[PDB]
């Protein structure tokens, strides 16, 4: 076929990136993948002459009994250049009902990579306690996971989707990364059928499910408002727990007052000492629980700026996640509820699938765990096929306290 | 022959344009010679002035002999070369390996001298012989081969050698190779003769690319004393550690033997070099003389004795399971041992990151099992069943409540004291009938009780810890504690049981003493 010329970020060189020491299994795993894909040319041996370094996972696919590669292309593809026709984010995604993710990488394999990008995407198996040098190899077809890969097999796709598009308009159908959602109002059965016959609508030119080959719901999320204790007595200790919410909160919505809270403050009290609340202090109260039934106004959302994830570990299997752009500024708020790193790591999934539905990209994660920790885990529970940009926090007691 | 490795130069960069050193007529007449053999050799070849490149080349004569060694200096034309992918920067640790019937080391001999060299490289390569009769100018060549002294000549070297090596692999599963610059290290688990007799097939595998190595009768026998170890077929061990009797020891003295006890850890049990370590505080010249404290010739008295009587770590059974275990060897200090058969270790090791100024056991205890199972990934690729010296309850209690998010393999406790648990737990709710403290450095009680301290010396931070030190010093044996600093509330909150701060571990002590304890936080002003 004819390539297309790709080139990295002016100036910029490719990725040297190190690859994390994996279990013998996901080695095993590897290699009885890549062994096929050189079969069948998809990849191909490389030299020393290529000093370029990617790594490699090995993730399980949901029902299915096979091993999905997983080639952490986050460093090349932000020295990837950008592309200069887009096929926009539709808004109208997010309100369906229901949405399915169908794994579409497979079609990047038929596509042809620049012969001069290809070494970028090297990439190397490793090999257990070093006993042999450690099989390397570079793409020859558009890899799964790289960003030009969607761009540059744009048209071929949009080809294969317009009839669909036009005989099932109902449906909203975008395509992100080796990712396609597939969106709808439709039952839930029906919804089923019509994916069903996308597959083979698809395998006609040449998808098994994603997100447990399961449903999404995108209608009914919502934000998780901040909340106030409300409960019949209220103690010295209760008040401050509840002023200090308050005070934290009021930098977001400057209409809480705590003036009236305060004041039955007073006098160093015994922190059990039940305290009546007063007509002002109640009026106060309740006003402040008001404002606080809704996300603050003016916050919306800058394509030009990144989008950020803080996730809180609540307990009992339970967290509490933010994505804003802005400090106190959040577009969206959530809840989620095994170990905790298994949960965290759906928990991120989850977030990062709505972020790209609803924005139609992945937000930078802050998570509340040590680095060498989530490397040695997260490939045992993940399952996107994409992989969000993340780094390492020591969560402050009091924002936790402030949330759920 | 072998497939070339195209080369570049790095990106808008010319080759090396270096002059040649002043020789001696001497020195002259010796690369000459040297360098005709090399030509007839076909390892380089002369060329015509139209090569404008140059490296210097000069004329050495190694230790023992009154023949001349060639050395090209290839500086320029490295900082020149592109940059290849590393050449093994992981090497096997011991515990690794399969144990076999027979091993063999191979070195092989003019390694990058039998690898070609891309064509289009060559003409960087060059270099000048000078002529010793003035008007008479000279010699110009260029290589053919891999330059010893090159930068790509290590990896292109690997790299041609694994593909040589391949197909003798595939014909020999039954075969084992680990390449590493030279030698070439070969197991099997036939029979003595079997294997003496594979280890002539792969010399002449070799051989048949030009390869040599040395004869069974010269070549090097196990055990093989590599990288810091001593590795038999069956076993292994650090090579030999024997400790100075010196009466009077210098801060780099002792610098030097806390860096080989330190070594020794990964597989004699029980060294420890805290009180070694100690005598290095306050140290004002490499050369200055420490006396040893009482505790401190204990310890090295102690640790001479481990050294004496020497272990050996057995191989690694891929059939069967890892077991790790870990036990506290003190404040911070942590030993584990990996073996397969019961005490039949494989490796052991220690353990003193404290990560955070703060911590308690069961935070470092948890620490430890990440550094074991990152290790072991990376030596066994699996993760081994642990033996931990906590119960589940314990460790649960901990979890459950730490807002960071943590995991620990398949653990089984064991009752091998002593044993880490939570020396104490802050209230989740405030404590009725409990006096309460308002501290600000000072106090104020609901029962009318103040103390208004004024410290000297003291930062910001360390003085909102002593109000609190304050508070549960003064206090009975429930209380409650309100401070506006939330700073030692996390510390708190996080419930250490060891700190560097001497203060913090006051109050850890005043913690563990209380009954209840209810810490709040409340906005300043
Ligand atoms: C790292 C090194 C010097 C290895 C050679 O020494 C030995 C290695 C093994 N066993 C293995 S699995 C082996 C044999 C060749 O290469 C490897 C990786 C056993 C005993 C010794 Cl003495």
């Amino acid at each position: 076929i004819e390539t297309v010329p790709v080139k990295l970020k002016p100036g910029m060189d490719g990725p040297k990136v190190k690859q994390w020491p994996l279990t013998e299994e996901k080695i095993k795993a590897l290699v009885e993948i890549c062994t096929e894909m050189e079969k069948e040319g998809k990849i191909s041996k490389i030299g020393p002459e290529n000093p370029y370094n990617t790594p490699v996972f090995a993730i399980k696919k949901k029902d299915s009994t096979k091993w999905r590669k997983l080639v952490d292309f986050r460093e090349l593809n932000k020295r990837t250049q950008d592309f200069w026709l887009g096929i926009p984010h539709p808004a109208g995604l997010k309100k369906k009902k229901s949405a399915t993710v169908l794994d579409v990488g497979d079609a990047y394999f038929s596509v042809p990579l620049d012969e001069d990008f290809r070494k970028y995407t090297a990439f190397t198996i490793p090999s257990i306690n070093n006993e042999t040098p450690g099989i390397r190899y570079q793409y020859n077809v558009l890899p799964q996971g790289w960003k030009g890969s969607p761009a540059i097999f744009q048209s071929s796709m949009t080809k294969i989707l317009e009839p669909f598009r036009k005989q099932n308009p109902d449906i909203v159908i975008y395509q992100y990364m080796d990712d396609l959602y597939v969106g709808s109002d439709l039952e839930i059965g029906q919804h089923r059928t019509k994916i069903e016959e996308l597959r083979q609508h698809l395998l006609r030119w040449g998808p098994p499910f994603l997100w447990m080959g399961y449903e999404l719901h995108p209608d009914k999320w919502t934000v998780q408002p901040i909340v106030l204790p409300e409960k019949d007595s209220w103690t010295v200790n209760d008040i401050q727990k509840l002023v200090g919410k308050l005070n934290w909160a009021s930098q977001i919505y400057p209409g809480i007052k705590v003036r009236q809270l305060c004041k039955l403050l007073r006098g160093t009290k015994a922190l059990t000492e039940v305290i009546p609340l007063t007509e002002e202090a109640e009026l106060e109260l309740a006003e402040n629980r008001e404002i606080l039934k809704e996300p603050v106004h003016g916050v919306y959302y800058d394509p030009s700026k990144d989008l950020i994830a803080e996730i809180q570990k609540q307990g009992q299997g339970q967290w509490t996640y933010q994505i804003y752009q802005e400090p106190f500024k959040n577009l969206k708020t959530g809840k989620y509820a095994t170990n905790d790193v298994k949960q965290l790591t759906e928990a991120v999934q989850k977030i990062t699938t709505e972020s790209i539905v609803i924005w139609g990209k992945t937000p930078k994660f802050k998570l509340p765990i040590q680095k060498e920790t989530w490397e040695t885990w997260w490939t045992e529970y993940w399952q996107a096929t994409w992989i969000p940009e993340w780094e390492f926090v020591n969560t402050p007691p009091l924002v936790k306290l402030w949330y759920q | 022959p072998i497939e070339t490795v195209p080369v570049k130069l790095k990106p808008g960069m010319d080759g090396p344009k270096v002059k040649q050193w002043p020789l001696t007529e001497e020195k002259i007449k010796a690369l000459v010679e040297i360098c005709t053999e090399m030509e007839k050799e076909g390892k380089i070849s002369k060329i015509g002035p139209e090569n404008p490149y140059n490296t210097p080349v000069f004329a050495i004569k190694k230790k023992d002999s009154t023949k001349w060694r060639k050395l090209v200096d290839f500086r320029e034309l490295n900082k020149r070369t592109q940059d290849f992918w590393e050449v093994q920067l992981g090497i096997p640790h011991p515990a690794g390996l399969k144990k076999k019937k027979s091993a063999t080391v191979l070195d092989v001999g003019d390694a990058y001298f039998s690898v070609p060299l891309d064509e289009d490289f060559r003409k960087y390569t060059a270099f000048t012989i000078p002529s010793i009769n003035n008007e008479t100018p000279g010699i110009r060549y260029q290589y053919n081969v891999l330059p010893q002294g090159w930068k790509g000549s290590p990896a292109i070297f690997q790299s041609s050698m694994t593909k040589i090596l391949e197909p003798f692999r595939k014909q020999n599963p039954d075969i084992v190779i680990y390449q590493y610059m030279d030698d070439l290290y070969v197991g099997s688990d036939l029979e003595i003769g079997q294997h003496r007799t594979k280890i002539e097939e792969l010399r002449q595998h070799l051989l048949r690319w030009g390869l040599t190595t040395p004869d069974k009768k010269h070549q090097k026998e196990p055990p093989f004393l590599w990288m810091g170890y001593e590795l038999h077929p069956d076993k292994w061990t650090v090579q030999p550690i024997v400790l100075p009797e010196k009466d009077s020891w210098t801060v780099n003295d002792i610098q030097k033997l806390v860096g080989k006890l330190n070594w020794a850890s990964q597989i004699y049990p029980g060294i420890k070099v805290r009180q070694l370590c100690k005598l290095l505080r306050g140290t004002k010249a490499l050369t200055e003389v420490i006396p040893l404290t009482e505790e401190a010739e204990l310890e090295l008295a102690e640790n001479r004795e481990i050294l004496k009587e020497p272990v050996h770590g057995v191989y690694y059974d891929p059939s069967k399971d890892l077991i790790a275990e870990i036990q506290k060897q003190g404040q911070g200090q942590w030993t584990y041992q990996i073996y397969q058969e019961p005490f039949k270790n494989l490796k052991t090791g220690k353990y003193a990151r404290m990560r955070g100024a703060h911590t308690n056991d069961v935070k470092q205890l948890t620490e430890a099992v990440q550094k074991i199972t990152t290790e072991s990934i990376v030596i066994w690729g699996k993760t081994p069943k642990f033996k931990l010296p906590i119960q589940k309850e314990t460790w649960e209690t901990w979890w459950t409540e730490y807002w960071q998010a943590t995991w620990i393999p398949e653990w089984e406790f064991v009752n091998t004291p002593p044993l880490v648990k939570l020396w104490y737990q802050l209230e989740k709710e405030p404590i009725v009938g409990a006096e309460t403290f308002y501290v600000d450095a000072g106090y104020v009680t609901n029962r009318g009780r103040q103390k208004v301290v004024t410290l000297t010396d003291t930062t910001n931070q360390k003085t909102e810890l002593q109000a609190i030190y304050l508070a549960l010093q003064d206090s009975g044996l429930e209380v409650n504690i309100v401070t506006d600093s939330q700073y030692a509330l996390g510390i708190i909150q996080a419930q250490p049981d060891q700190s560097e701060s001497e203060l913090v571990n006051q109050i850890i002590e005043q913690l563990i003493k209380k009954e209840k304890v209810y810490l709040a936080w409340v906005p300043a002003h």
